[PDB]
């Protein structure tokens, strides 16, 4: 049960970042700013600072928080 | 001709510049555009040959700033002897060395960090120190708090004097540069007047304090009615029943019948066998004949009485058909060149504390040291870490006078000409025995590993199995070990109890010194360290020989000694500047430390350090599984440090938490040191970017534009924190295991 | 190792070793076709992303296997 | 424990994706590097012009976020 | 290269023969009563038995000791005599 | 109880924990004479313990399995003492520390060279900027409303698409 | 002015090398022009059966004297064996090596002139055949001395100190 789960999480993970991976191949090499004009792609390309700072917003708050309580407790 | 030279008022003292932040550089002087600036400033403040062409101004900022370290160095000694005189247990240590443990740190009750304050004995709560303060107080003479107090008084007024001496040579009558220049008499001075002087001074304290208080405590007498040092210098009576040969009085020194001091200036050797450490009569003839030697050796320099040596003379006649001019255009070098210097004296510097750490273990010198585990481990550990930092700073310097100071007109067909003319080959050849080492060190141990795992222990490299004996190491130890037989007559004792004899000190319960045996696992660790020690030289002389060009880059030296690289191009140039070089020697000298002090630590508590009983049975600290668990990679993870971190992790609840938090705050700091090594400076730009647009948008953005760190401060962020977690993990680590086992 | 070391190090290195097969006896003999040279940056990434990968993994499940199975609870 | 280590893996996940959403919607180009696009998806950097460019192209995103994707199935 | 790099002079080995025989055979008074070069004869008389080292005996300090001394003493001769025709000291 | 929680005045684990490091505090108080500092310090630990858990009852914290005290962040009013109200003390911290910088920035981009201003804190203007946040929020809301707090898309750099 | 041992290769100082006693001694230069690989005018064939000779007959000893079978009565036999084997597997890199490095009915591309300039014919063991015939030799060269090896040390049974 150990091995299979660990086994399915890390392939799942690596899944993971391939599609994400391919996305961003996809938007250098494969995205047509003249057909996709004003669609949802182009939407999340226009707003894409709007999308990081808040990423990082909960990334920095789930960090800090997360671990100052583990060296709380520690 | 050596004269004194100074100019007067040089510098207004004024806080004008105060203000100005980066008034140093042309450069930072305008303000900060970006937070870029900030680093700089800090990354250049003490880099005074990039803030003028002035040789003078750069020796006068130099001077100054070697008083106020002096200062910053008296306040830090006045600081421990303060704390030894009000927050430590010195005295109870005294009346009680060896069931009562070293503390002079106690903490404030603010947030349970009160448990901290162990019970260290003698009706004292607070941190066990390692420093060896005691001991060394111990064989001053120190009996009293009082002694602590007026020393610490004392180093405040030094540090005092020593800032005042910076501000006096700086602003008021600063040298000039004829004075810096006078190499000789510098010299003379600092052999006859600091080493020579220094010593025999001290051999003066030794002999009429350290000796006779040290000798009364030996024999019992409780430290409070032991009469002061002032009594026995005065009341000569009381020093000559300890020692006879006093009743002389100089008599003996000056009709050269300088054996009737024989009762003081001894040659004995070994290891008092009441405190386990150097005998002071030894000690005290040790000094007196290192100051005569210093004083003698001082004197032999042509300042402007004629008779003498000049160094010009004595480099440019020193040169072979092997070689070119030889030792021509040095003297230049080193008498214009401040990173020059710095890199010989870093690099002696370094290798003198790598001595010091391999002798303070081997002869202890103060008393109740080798029983004092934690504090020799600690020594040793921390002397041998300040040691390599040393010793790659002087590559680092190395690299910066190859890069900066060196200038090829003067320097034709000499030493260092045809040594750039020949560093492929040196280069080639250091790979290769670095390659060859790492084969047959490192591939023995995986031997090792696979046989023990393929169940085929006969096929290994041990004892049991094929044996590499150091045959050297042992026949070294034979002859120092019958010395004093045939070739020292005049030796009571072999220079260390760890070359043979069987003979074993044991203060108290414990076990000071003994012969330590050396088999196919000492064979292995010392080739490991031989094999580490070429790789960090390869690195660190690669960088330094290459810092001016190569055959990718042939202008290097026009990029300078720190740039990030020169592009994507010839197949990419990343990390070409001598300060890379540097700054992966700094790795690998991290690496060799690491297990030099790793092979120390399991070492002697597997085979020297331990319990006697009274039958005279001795068990050690772990149990001599270093002969047997050493050879085997996975005998490293488990028998050392799987098995001697077992106190680090259960040491929550006690005073030794504290080690136990730090232990993993370093793993933290080791693991965040990955990132700034592992990433770039793109990505995180245009993270700063997406941050500043988040920031644009309610107004709050700087006017001082963030920027994500240049790439070469990247590269020193992460090897400061790997460097530093790497390192507290192993301080957190031995401190608790050699407190709790000791 | 690839992950931190970068490019030039190894670049220089590499020239050094060449012309230390060039000019040795009996091995000058031997010539390779192929210039040797260092690894690019995005492949040095790559392998030591590969090799930082692979002791993950196995490293995780030689434990999760042995501390498991060495005790069937 | 199981609010703390979960937080941790709210704070991998969003962590991982931070990264790799970067590198996908900053592919075309940002403003170190406003022309990415005609670079390709995997180029080792731009120089050391501008501050230096490295890890500035999507694929060091992916390349950065596999640690942290290891990091979070850990 | 001239094939001559070690300008031959033989003469070189023989007045370093000379010179090392002559303070190595010498009747130290200290705790040497006899000389060093005698006691290196001793230990090459009593290991004389085939197919064996020394074996840590009193034989290889003497050996070393003494050839330290005869290297350092052919290495200054040979600079001594080389010296002479160029101009080092001269 | 709020997730099986047993409330830490009849909890059996609390009663336990309190025993053990009051025992562990006397075992090491027994190795001190009475009049000595250490064991003046010793005292004050225990003291400080016995105080610590008696305020732990009093305020009705819950304890689980074992003696150990668990915090309820869902909102319930019986418990709005460990997250609710210090959360919001938080947030006026917090908010006024944010507010009051963004003042300052704002007050320094109309000076002549803001870079100075930034290296080299203006203490008057910072102090008399640091008094204003008192009422961030009413300050907050205020600048929301009229439309000063958030600046237009079209006025932010943004990069190529 | 002085003897100045050191030179430049050939008295070119631009050329990537040096004249060290380590380099062109005459005793070290003039035991480097005769081993097999230097003498250019032997046929291919005869250099590599002396250094297949040479070659399997040094490499008999350490796995005769390390091998997992050194504790064993077919120790010998195991680590003839394995230097047989060892032989062979250098035969195929010999053969592939010759593959891709030489086309056949190309000239040598070895050097043709000497220090001096003598202009000397160029080298046949860096062609096609002259590689193939080398790889040969040195195949039956270094059967023949594991062979030799294996008979002197166990088959004859010298009396060698340490086996
Ligand atoms: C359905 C699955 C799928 C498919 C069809 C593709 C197909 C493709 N991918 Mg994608 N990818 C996938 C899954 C997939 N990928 C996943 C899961 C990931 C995340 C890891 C990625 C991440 C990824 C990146 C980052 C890139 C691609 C690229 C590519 C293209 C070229 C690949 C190439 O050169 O192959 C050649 C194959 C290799 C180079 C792999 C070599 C072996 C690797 C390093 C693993 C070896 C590990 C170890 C050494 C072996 C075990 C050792 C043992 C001892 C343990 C191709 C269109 C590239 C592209 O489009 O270029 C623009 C590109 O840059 N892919
Ligand atoms: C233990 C190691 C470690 C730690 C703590 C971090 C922490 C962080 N990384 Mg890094 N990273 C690491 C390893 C680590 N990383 C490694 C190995 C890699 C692979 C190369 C990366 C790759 C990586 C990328 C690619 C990205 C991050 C990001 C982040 C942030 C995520 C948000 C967060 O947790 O905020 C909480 C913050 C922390 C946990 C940082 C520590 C805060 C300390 C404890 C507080 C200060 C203490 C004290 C006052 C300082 C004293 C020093 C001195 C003054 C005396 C954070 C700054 C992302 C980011 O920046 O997004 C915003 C991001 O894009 N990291
Ligand atoms: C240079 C080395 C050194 C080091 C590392 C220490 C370290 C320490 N000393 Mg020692 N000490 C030293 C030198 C040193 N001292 C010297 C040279 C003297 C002689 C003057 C002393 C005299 C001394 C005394 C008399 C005491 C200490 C104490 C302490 C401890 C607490 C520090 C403290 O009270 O700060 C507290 C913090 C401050 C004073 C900083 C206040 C200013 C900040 C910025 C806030 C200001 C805000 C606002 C502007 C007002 C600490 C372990 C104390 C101790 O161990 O008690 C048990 C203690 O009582 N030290
Ligand atoms: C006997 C004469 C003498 C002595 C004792 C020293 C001693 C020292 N010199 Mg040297 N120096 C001398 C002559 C002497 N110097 C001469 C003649 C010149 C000119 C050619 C120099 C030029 C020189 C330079 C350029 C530098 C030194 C430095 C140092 C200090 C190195 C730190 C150290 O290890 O000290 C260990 C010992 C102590 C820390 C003890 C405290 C110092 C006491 C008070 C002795 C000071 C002796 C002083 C020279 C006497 C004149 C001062 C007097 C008017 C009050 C050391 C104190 C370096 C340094 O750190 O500068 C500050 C340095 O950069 N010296
Ligand atoms: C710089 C080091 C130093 C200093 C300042 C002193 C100072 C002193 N010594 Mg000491 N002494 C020293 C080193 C030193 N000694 C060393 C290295 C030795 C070993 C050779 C001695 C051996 C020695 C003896 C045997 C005697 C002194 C005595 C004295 C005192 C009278 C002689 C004098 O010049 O004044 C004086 C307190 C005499 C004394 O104590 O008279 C009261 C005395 O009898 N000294
Ligand atoms: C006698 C000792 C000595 C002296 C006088 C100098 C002097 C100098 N060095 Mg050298 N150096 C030394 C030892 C020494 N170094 C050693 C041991 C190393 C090996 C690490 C180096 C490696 C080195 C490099 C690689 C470089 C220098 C540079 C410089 C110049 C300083 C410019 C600068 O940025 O500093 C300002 C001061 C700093 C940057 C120090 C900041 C703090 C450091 C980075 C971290 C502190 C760690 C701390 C202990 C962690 C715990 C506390 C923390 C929790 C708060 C100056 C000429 C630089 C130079 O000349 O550039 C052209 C340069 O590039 N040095
Ligand atoms: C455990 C990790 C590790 C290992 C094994 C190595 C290995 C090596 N490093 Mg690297 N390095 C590392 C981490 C590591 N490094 C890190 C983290 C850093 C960052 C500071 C560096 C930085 C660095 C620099 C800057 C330099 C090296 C150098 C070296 C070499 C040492 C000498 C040598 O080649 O012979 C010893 C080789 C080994 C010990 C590798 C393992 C070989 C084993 C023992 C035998 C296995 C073979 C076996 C038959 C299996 C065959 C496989 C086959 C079936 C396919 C070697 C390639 C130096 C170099 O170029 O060499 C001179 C050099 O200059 N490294
Ligand atoms: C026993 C050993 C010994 C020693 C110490 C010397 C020492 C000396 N010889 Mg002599 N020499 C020796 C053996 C020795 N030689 C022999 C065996 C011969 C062959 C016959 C010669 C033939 C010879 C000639 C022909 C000449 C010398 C000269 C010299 C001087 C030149 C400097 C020198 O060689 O470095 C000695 C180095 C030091 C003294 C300092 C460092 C000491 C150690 C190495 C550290 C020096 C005094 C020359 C000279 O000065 O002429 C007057 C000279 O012309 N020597
Ligand atoms: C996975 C494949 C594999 C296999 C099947 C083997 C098999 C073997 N290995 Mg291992 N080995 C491998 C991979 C493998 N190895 C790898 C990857 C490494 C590098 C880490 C090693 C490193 C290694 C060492 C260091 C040693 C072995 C040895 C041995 C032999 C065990 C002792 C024995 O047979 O008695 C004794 C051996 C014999 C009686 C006969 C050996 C000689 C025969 C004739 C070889 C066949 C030669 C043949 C002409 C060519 C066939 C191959 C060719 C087509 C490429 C055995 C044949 C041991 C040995 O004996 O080496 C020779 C030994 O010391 N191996
Ligand atoms: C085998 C090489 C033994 C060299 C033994 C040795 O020490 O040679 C010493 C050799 C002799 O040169 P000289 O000492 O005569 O040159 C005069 C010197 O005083 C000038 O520095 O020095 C060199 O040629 C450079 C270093 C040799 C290359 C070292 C490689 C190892």
């Amino acid at each position: 049960q150990a091995a299979l789960y660990t086994h399915h999480q890390y392939i799942a993970g690596f899944i993971m970042t391939g599609a994400f991976a391919h996305g961003a191949i996809f938007f250098i090499r494969d995205y047509n700013p003249e057909q996709n004009k004003d669609n949802v792609l182009a939407r999340m390309l226009e707003h894409k600072e709007a999308i990081i700072s808040h990423l990082s917003w909960a990334s920095l708050f789930l960090g800090f928080h997360t671990l100052g309580l583990y060296v709380h407790n520690d | 001709e050596v004269k004194i030279m100074v100019e007067k008022d040089p510098v207004k003292t004024s806080f004008e510049k105060w203000a100005k932040p980066g008034h140093f550089s042309r450069t930072l002087a305008k303000g900060p555009n970006t937070t870029t600036w900030i680093w700089n400033l800090h990354a250049d403040a003490h880099d005074f040959d990039s803030h003028t062409n002035d040789l003078e101004e750069i020796s006068r900022k130099v001077f100054s700033a070697h008083f106020g370290q002096l200062a910053v160095i008296f306040i830090w000694l006045s600081g421990m002897y303060f704390h030894g005189a009000r927050f430590s247990n010195y005295e109870a240590w005294l009346s009680d060395p060896t069931h009562i443990k070293p503390s002079a740190q106690v903490v404030w009750p603010i947030v349970g960090q009160k448990i901290l304050n162990g019970d260290v004995g003698g009706g004292f709560q607070g941190i066990q120190i390692t420093s060896g303060f005691f001991q060394l107080w111990r064989a001053s003479g120190i009996t009293s708090e009082l002694q602590l107090y007026t020393t610490a008084i004392g180093g405040l007024i030094f540090a005092a004097l020593m800032l005042f001496a910076g501000w006096f040579h700086y602003h008021k009558a600063a040298p000039k540069l004829a004075w810096f220049q006078n190499v000789e008499s510098m010299l003379n001075h600092h052999l006859a007047g600091l080493l020579g002087l220094g010593s025999l001074a001290w051999a003066g304290h030794q002999v009429h304090v350290s000796l006779p208080i040290n000798r009364l405590l030996d024999a019992g007498v409780d430290p409070k009615e032991i009469p002061l040092p002032h009594e026995f210098i005065l009341n000569r009576d009381l020093l000559a029943q300890l020692y006879p040969s006093f009743s002389k009085g100089l008599t003996p020194f000056f009709t050269l019948n300088w054996s009737e001091y024989s009762d003081f200036l001894t040659f004995r050797g070994g290891l008092n066998p009441v405190t386990g450490g150097l005998w002071l009569t030894d000690t005290a003839h040790h000094h007196l004949a290192i100051a005569v030697l210093f004083l003698v050796a001082g004197h032999m320099y042509r300042t402007n009485f004629g008779i003498g040596h000049s160094m010009k003379e004595i480099l440019e006649a020193h040169k072979g058909p092997f070689t070119g001019e030889g030792h021509k255009g040095l003297y230049e070098i080193l008498t214009t060149s401040w990173h020059a210097q710095l890199a010989i004296n870093l690099a002696m510097l370094g290798s003198l504390t790598i001595i010091v750490a391999h002798h303070m273990y081997a002869m202890p010198p103060y008393p109740y040291l080798a029983t004092d585990y934690a504090t020799q481990l600690s020594l040793f550990t921390h002397h041998m870490w300040i040691g390599g930092f040393l010793v790659v700073g002087a590559a680092a310097h190395a690299a910066i006078f190859m890069v900066r100071d060196y200038d090829p007109t003067t320097q034709y067909n000499n030493l260092l000409d045809r040594v750039l003319r020949h560093r492929d080959a040196i280069i080639s050849h250091l790979n290769w025995v670095c390659i060859f080492l790492g084969f047959h060190s490192f591939g023995l141990y995986i031997h090792n590993d696979t046989m023990s795992a393929l169940g085929r222990p006969q096929d290994m490299f041990s004892d049991t199995a094929i044996q590499l004996q150091p045959v050297f190491a042992q026949w070294i130890q034979n002859t120092h070990a019958l010395a004093p037989s045939l070739t020292a007559p005049n030796a009571t004792a072999s220079t260390s109890l760890t070359w043979g004899g069987g003979d074993l000190v044991a203060v108290g319960g414990k076990v000071a010194l003994l012969p330590i045996p050396l088999g196919t696992a000492d064979f292995l660790v010392h080739h490991i360290h031989a094999f580490t020690i070429h790789v960090t030289v390869l690195i660190l002389l690669k960088g330094v020989l290459f810092a001016r060009s190569s055959r990718l880059i042939p202008d290097k030296a026009n990029l300078g000694f720190r740039f990030p690289c020169d592009g994507p191009g010839r197949g990419g140039t990343c990390q070409v500047s001598a300060w890379d070089h540097v700054f992966l020697g700094l790795f690998w000298m991290y690496n060799a430390i690491s297990v030099v002090i790793f092979h120390f630590s399991w070492k002697m508590q597997s085979d020297v350090w331990g319990s006697i009983s009274d039958q005279g049975v001795v068990t050690h600290i772990t149990g001599g599984n270093f002969a047997q668990s050493s050879i085997t990679i996975n005998g490293w993870l488990r028998d050392f440090l799987w098995a001697q971190a077992s106190q680090v992790i259960q040491s929550y609840g006690s005073s030794l938490s504290a080690y136990g938090l730090l232990f993993l705050g370093a793993h933290f700091v080791w693991a965040f040191s990955l990132m700034f090594l592992f990433s770039g400076r793109g990505y995180w730009q245009e993270l700063i970017e997406s941050i500043v647009w988040a920031h644009n948008k309610l107004k709050v953005a700087p006017a001082i534009q963030p920027r994500a760190l240049s790439i070469v401060q990247g590269r020193a962020v992460g090897v400061a924190h790997y460097l530093l977690g790497g390192i507290a993990t192993t301080w957190a680590f031995f401190l608790a295991r050699i407190i709790s086992v000791g | 190792m690839f992950l931190i070391s970068w490019r030039g190090y190894w670049q220089e290195l590499i020239e050094t070793l060449a012309w230390a097969h060039e000019r040795t006896p009996l091995a000058n003999l031997v010539r390779w076709k192929d210039k040797p040279v260092a690894l690019s940056i995005v492949q040095a990434r790559l392998v030591g992303l590969a090799h930082f990968s692979v002791g993950y993994i196995f490293t995780y499940a030689a434990f999760l296997i042995a501390s498991t199975s060495g005790k069937f609870g | 424990g199981d609010f703390l280590v979960h937080h941790a893996i709210a704070l991998g996940l969003h962590t991982t994706t931070l990264i790799l959403v970067k590198g996908a919607l900053d592919a075309r180009g940002s403003k170190l590097m406003p022309d990415k696009k005609e670079f390709g998806y995997s180029f080792p950097c731009d120089g050391p012009g501008r501050g230096g460019t490295c890890d500035i192209s999507a694929w060091d995103a992916f390349y950065l976020a596999v640690f942290w994707m290891l990091n979070t199935i850990g | 290269f001239n094939r001559d790099w070690l300008r031959k002079d033989l003469s070189v080995i023989g007045f370093g023969l000379i010179g090392w025989l002559a303070p190595s055979s010498l009747p130290v008074i200290n705790g040497n009563s006899l000389t060093g070069l005698f006691l290196g004869s001793i230990g090459p008389e009593l290991a004389h038995f085939p197919t064996g080292p020394a074996l840590t005996s009193p034989f290889w300090l003497w050996m070393i000791t003494w050839h330290v001394g005869l290297f350092i003493v052919l290495t200054l001769g040979q600079i001594g005599f080389k010296g002479r025709q160029d101009g080092y000291w001269n | 109880d709020v997730a099986g929680l047993t409330p830490c005045k009849e909890s059996k684990g609390f009663a336990k924990r309190q025993k053990q490091e009051i025992k562990k505090l006397e075992g090491r108080l027994k190795l001190y004479a009475p009049d000595s500092a250490p064991a003046l310090a010793i005292n004050a630990t225990i003291e400080k313990t016995k105080r610590r858990f008696e305020f732990y009852g009093n305020q009705g914290l819950l304890c689980g399995t074992d003696g150990l005290p668990h915090l309820i962040v869902d909102g319930d009013q019986a418990h709005l003492g460990e997250f609710v109200y210090p959360g919001l003390v938080f947030l006026y911290i917090a908010g006024w520390i944010g507010w009051v910088g963004r003042a300052y920035l704002i007050d320094v981009r109309t000076s002549k060279k803001p870079t100075e201003k930034e290296i080299i804190i203006d203490v008057p203007l910072a102090l008399r900027i640091m008094s204003k946040g008192l009422t961030w929020p009413v300050a907050a809301i205020g600048e929301l409303r009229s439309g000063k707090l958030v600046e237009k898309s079209s006025n932010i750099t943004v990069s190529p698409r | 002015e002085k003897y100045q041992v050191i030179e430049p290769l050939n008295g070119d100082p631009f050329i990537g090398g040096f004249e060290t006693p380590v380099t062109s001694s005459p005793l070290i230069a003039w035991y480097l022009s005769n081993l097999p690989a230097y003498r250019t005018a032997v046929a291919p064939l005869l250099r590599g059966v002396e250094i297949g000779l040479a070659h399997g007959y040094l490499l008999v000893g350490p796995f005769v004297l390390a091998g997992p079978l050194r504790n064993s009565a077919v120790r010998g036999e195991a680590g003839s064996l394995a230097a047989a084997g060892l032989v062979t597997i250098l035969t195929m890199c010999l053969t592939i090596y010759g593959i891709a490095s030489f086309k056949e009915g190309e000239a040598s591309k070895a050097p043709s002139l000497t220090l001096t300039g003598r202009q000397k014919e160029a080298d046949k063991l860096q062609t096609a055949e002259g590689w193939a015939s080398f790889t040969g030799g040195w195949f039956f060269g270094g059967l023949s001395g594991v062979a030799w090896a294996y008979f002197l040390l166990y088959v004859i049974n010298l009396p060698y100190p340490v086996k």
